[PDB]
C-alpha cells in the first residue's frame, strides 16, 4: 500500500496473510470460518499446493503475539474463464483445511447479494483497501498492515482520465491519478472493502495496475458483484479431491 | 418503497414484491426487527462489524 497509514490492530479483521513456504504470496479475505476469496494470479506460479498457508488475526510481521491462526489450505477454486498471465476474472476462492476461531482479531467480511452490491454499494463513494504489500513502486513491503482509503470510478470516468489491457466488467478502478495513493504488489488479492449503514461489505480485490501510484493510472480491482452466484454455489458444495479445480463460470 | 432508490429503505439486503410490497433481509448472523428495515446481530461476531471497535 503507497500513502496509506497503518491499520491499527484488530481494525481489518477479515484481512488474511497468504504464504507460500513461509513467504510472503499475496493477501486474502475471510467470508466465512473456512472460506477465503483471493485473486487468482497469486496461484500461478505454485509448484506444490501442500506449502501454501493462509494467516489471520496477523498484524504485525516480525513477531508473534498469540492472535494468529495459520491454517493450510485445502482446496484453490478459479474461474473456468480465467487464463493464467492475464488479468482478467482475476479472483480464486480458498477452503482451509480446519476453520479459524472467530475472536476479536479475527472476523469474516460480509460477501454481499448481487443486487445489493451493483444497486447500492457500487455508488458508495470510498472503501479501504489493505495489505502488507509494497509501501513504494520498486520499494520494501510493509512489517505492519497498512490501510488506505480510495474512491471507485465508473469505468467511463476512468478510461477517459487513463494517460495497456482493457478494463473489462469483471473490473472496476479506484484511487488517485496524481501518483501519491494506491494498492501495490504484494497487495494483490487482498479486501477493497465498502462500509454501507453500520457494516462492511466485501466489493473488490486487489488485481492489477500499471506500476503502483503511477501518475496518470488508477488501480484496479475484481468486481466481485460479478462473482455472487458463482461464490455462493461453490460454498454449497462438497471438497472435491486435489488443491487446485477450476469450475466453470458462469 | 422500490428497492433502487434508497435500497429500499433496508440496512441491508431488499427484496420488491407483487403489488406496492417491499421486504427487507438480513445476512447470516442477524435478525430483521419489527421495524422491517434494521438488522441486528444474533451471534458474537457477526460479519461486518469491528469488535474493538463496537465495544469502542
Ligand atoms: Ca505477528
Amino acid at each position: 500500500i503507497v500513502g496509506g497509514k497503518v491499520c491499527p490492530k484488530g481494525e481489518c479483521p477479515w484481512q488474511v496473510l497468504l504464504l507460500v513456504n513461509g513467504a510472503q504470496l499475496c493477501g486474502g479475505t475471510l467470508i466465512n470460518t473456512i472460506w477465503v476469496v483471493s485473486a487468482a494470479h497469486c496461484f500461478d506460479k505454485i509448484k506444490n499446493w501442500r506449502n501454501l498457508i493462509a494467516v489471520l488475526g496477523e498484524h504485525d510481521l516480525s513477531e508473534h503475539d498469540g492472535d494468529e491462526q495459520s491454517r493450510r489450505v485445502a482446496q484453490v477454486i478459479i474461474p473456468s474463464t480465467y487464463v493464467p498471465g492475464t488479468t482478467n476474472h482475476d479472483i480464486a476462492l480458498l477452503r482451509l483445511h480446519q476453520p479459524v476461531v472467530l475472536t476479536d482479531h479475527v472476523v469474516p467480511l460480509c460477501l454481499p447479494e448481487r443486487t445489493f452490491s451493483e444497486r447500492t454499494l457500487a455508488f458508495v463513494r470510498f472503501s479501504l483497501v489493505s495489505g502488507w504489500g509494497q509501501l513504494l513502486d520498486r520499494g520494501a513491503t510493509a512489517l505492519e498492515l497498512m490501510v488506505l482509503n480510495v474512491p471507485r470510478l465508473m469505468t467511463q470516468d476512468c478510461l477517459q482520465q487513463s494517460r495497456s489491457p482493457n478494463i473489462t466488467e469483471y473490473m472496476f478502478c479506484a484511487g488517485y491519478s496524481d501518483g501519491s495513493k494506491d494498492s501495490c504488489k504484494g497487495d494483490s488479492g487482498g479486501p477493497h472493502a465498502t462500509h454501507y449503514r453500520g457494516t462492511w461489505y466485501l466489493t473488490g480485490i486487489v488485481s492489477w495496475g500499471q506500476g503502483c501510484a503511477t501518475v496518470g493510472h488508477f488501480g484496479v480491482y475484481t468486481r466481485v458483484s460479478q462473482y455472487i452466484e458463482w461464490l455462493q454455489k461453490l460454498m454449497r458444495s462438497e471438497p472435491r479431491p486435489g488443491v487446485l479445480l477450476r469450475a466453470p463460470f458462469p | 418503497l422500490i428497492c433502487v432508490n434508497e435500497n429500499g429503505g433496508c440496512e441491508q439486503y431488499c427484496s420488491d414484491h407483487t403489488g406496492t410490497k417491499r421486504s427487507c433481509r438480513c445476512h447470516e448472523g442477524y435478525s430483521l426487527l419489527a421495524d422491517g428495515v434494521s438488522c441486528t446481530p444474533t451471534v458474537e461476531y457477526p460479519c461486518g462489524k469491528i469488535p474493538i471497535l463496537e465495544k469502542r
